[PDB]
């Protein structure tokens, strides 16, 4: 319950993410803590613990070794439902029991996800240092080539330290800038800016992100005006910009993998977007992209019932940056 | 167009120019090649291009849609009561030929210092016709003497694969030949008008070197200038007055509306010099003198040719052009 303590709870429950944990403290919380055992620890007197209760015992939850995406719309809503749990804790011996007990049951990747924003968005995590993630989860921060020899490394019991390089090869001119978005710290970067302003936020979470859709606009403005200056030091010219009826000129072979799920997907050059079943179809996009042109145009968004909302005013930006993320 | 008068050219924009510029830079899209706007981004030099025609066809069927949508007009709507057109024919063939026509080209070469001028011209062919006069015989049963407004097309009656076509199939293939408004005396009586006198054209604009001669005789003497013999420049050549036609001759609807020309000059002053080119050009520094929509009445659906059959102020006939190659 003070700092030390704490981090080496966030330091054990991280260790050694895809194994059941090796800690004896942890072990016997898992085995025995009751998420609804005392209702009195949480803000909600357990509204959360309860839901995602009943979906683990309906057997309803993502397995454990899974891939895991935040953008797969029914596991983000599992890890936050994890996340809501913590979130309602109202000292950290929840919070730290909670964790422990659902990190033996639910799928590592949510598991992660919603303790890092449990530990961000709680005043319970003032203090943590969270772990890098390129080192909770290497998968998702290193090429292929190199976890093998770190499998090969752990197969044979020796130790090593393994070069990484870049992906491509030097006749792919892009491999020039792969510094940029390759690099481990610009990736935590991002992923942390997303996870201190979360596009499924609610001010129900307790609090509000103050400027969120401006800045949302703000940061990626800046990943794009230094990804294009990287470029120019390169000899190569701007980005073109994406567009759905046109040709995605430069492809890309990630050469990594998941640690469940097998390799990451490789996109040729100079494709054609098409329909993703599940997801939306292109003219989709084209029609959605009108739309958010046209309050820009109109120079007011519409509501649902149909009333305008001015964005000729300096909040404009953020409204935007509301809707189109 | 868009003009200075768009209530909203941020939502709107600026179709027509903007399609102009699109057009004339697509030689050169990118400005890679740096080479100067084209033909379309001039009005010099615009209708030279055949896409002029191709883009302008494209934006006449916008502002079809909206004349389209208003329902057609009733026998009531047309009928100028108690005036009839018995007759329409014309004194004089319609013949149409070439001739040649020389303006100067000095102001296009470099003049030294102190090197005398040398006669430099152009010499084009460019269409032309014979004069000829309307004859529109009316019958004014009204009672006393009405202030008429004569509206004198030309129409197709058949199309390029030999098919007859509809009124409402003609309508908008219609060229304007004439406006004027005059009073027609109590009983039967012959109006005749000059093909001259048209104010759909003007005259071939006075050279450079007649001006000159002109104002300088004038100066030089203390003559007064008086130049109030020429017209505006605004205006369809009187010389292409007609369509070139065939030399085998073609034959044509001439098509008139008489209408009430009290209730088209209502708030101006009918019988009042309205130049010669109000038709398209208006009246310098004066209101619009005709109240009537552009186009009136040819401008609305005419699913129903019985409607316009039925009304005696409305008459066509049949006319033969040829031309003299
Ligand atoms: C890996 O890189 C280090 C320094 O960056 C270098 O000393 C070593 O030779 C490299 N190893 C291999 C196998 O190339
Ligand atoms: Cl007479
Ligand atoms: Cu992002
Ligand atoms: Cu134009
Ligand atoms: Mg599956
Ligand atoms: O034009
Ligand atoms: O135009």
């Amino acid at each position: 319950s003070s700092t030390a303590h704490k981090q080496q709870n966030i330091n054990h429950l991280l260790d050694k993410i895809y194994e059941d944990t090796k800690y004896p403290d942890l072990q016997e919380i898992a085995k025995n803590f009751n998420p609804l055992g005392d209702t009195s620890m949480y803000n909600d007197q357990g509204a959360a613990a309860e839901v995602l209760m009943k979906e683990l015992n309906d057997h309803r939850l993502l397995e454990q070794h899974h891939w895991y995406s935040l953008f797969n719309a029914r596991q983000r809503e599992e890890a936050l439902m994890l996340f809501a749990v913590l979130n309602q804790c109202k000292v950290w011996h929840c919070f730290r029991n909670n964790a422990a007990y659902f990190r033996e049951q639910m799928n590592e990747g949510e598991f992660v996800y919603a303790l890092y924003v449990g530990v961000i968005h709680s005043k319970l995590g003032d203090g943590i240092v969270l772990p890098p993630l390129y080192e909770i989860t290497p998968h998702m921060f290193t090429n292929s080539e190199v976890i093998d020899k770190a499998y090969s490394a752990k197969m044979t019991q020796k130790a090593g330290t393994f070069n990484v390089s870049f992906t491509g090869t030097k006749k792919n001119k892009e491999q020039r800038v792969a510094y940029f978005g390759e690099d481990i710290g610009m990736n935590i970067h991002h992923v942390t800016w997303h996870m201190d302003f979360p596009f499924w936020w609610q001010d129900s979470y307790g609090n509000h992100l103050d400027r969120k859709g401006e800045l949302f606009f703000w940061v990626h403005h800046q990943l794009t005006a230094r990804f294009d200056f990287e470029r120019l030091s390169n000899w190569l010219d701007p980005v073109d910009e994406l567009h759905w009826d046109r040709i995605i000129r430069e492809g890309f072979a990630p050469l990594t993998s998941y640690k469940y799920g097998g390799e990451f997907p490789v996109r040729p050059d100079n494709i054609h977007f098409e329909d993703v079943d599940g997801v939306a179809h292109v003219h989709d996009m084209e029609i959605t992209e009108n739309r958010i042109y046209e309050a820009i145009d109109h120079g007011y968004i519409t509501a649902t019932d149909g009333h305008t909302i001015d964005i000729r005013q300096p909040k404009g930006i953020e409204l935007l940056g509301d809707i189109i993320e | 167009e868009s003009s200075m008068y768009s209530p909203n050219a941020q939502y709107y924009g600026s179709l027509h120019n903007t399609a102009h510029v699109m057009l004339g830079r697509q030689g050169d899209p990118h400005g890679k090649f740096n080479l100067p706007p084209g033909v379309m981004e001039h009005f010099e030099t615009a209708t030279r291009d055949p896409s002029f025609f191709r883009l302008h066809k494209y934006m006449d069927n916008i502002f079809k849609k909206h004349t389209d949508s208003f329902p057609p007009y009733t026998h009531d709507d047309l009928e100028f009561a108690g005036m009839a057109v018995d007759g329409v024919a014309i004194d004089g063939e319609l013949i149409t030929f070439f001739d040649e026509f020389q303006y100067s080209l000095i102001n296009a070469v470099d003049s030294g210092e102190s090197i005398e001028d040398v006669e430099i011209n152009a010499r084009v062919h460019r269409l032309n016709h014979k004069e000829f006069t309307y004859k529109i015989t009316v019958s004014n049963s009204i009672g006393s003497d009405h202030l008429a407004t004569f509206r004198i097309f030309l129409c197709p009656i058949e199309d390029n694969n030999g098919i007859t076509l509809t009124l409402d199939k003609e309508r908008w293939l219609c060229i304007e030949l004439d406006k004027f408004f005059q009073k027609v005396p109590s009983g039967t009586h012959t109006i005749h008008r000059s093909s001259k006198d048209s104010s759909v054209t003007v005259p071939d604009m006075p050279s450079f070197h007649s001006l000159k001669e002109q104002a300088d005789n004038a100066v030089n003497g203390g003559s007064d200038l008086d130049l109030s013999a020429y017209e505006r420049s605004c205006g369809i050549p009187e010389r292409m007055l007609l369509p070139k036609s065939k030399p085998e001759g073609m034959e044509f609807n001439l098509f008139v509306a008489v209408t009430d020309g009290d209730k088209d000059t209502e708030g101006h002053n009918g019988d009042h010099d309205h130049g010669g080119t109000h038709a398209q050009c208006g009246v310098h520094g004066e209101a619009y003198p005709d109240n009537r929509p552009l186009g009136y009445p040819l401008e609305r659906r005419i699913p129903d040719e019985r409607v316009f059959d039925g009304v005696p102020n409305i008459k066509h006939v049949v006319v033969k052009i040829v031309h003299h190659p």
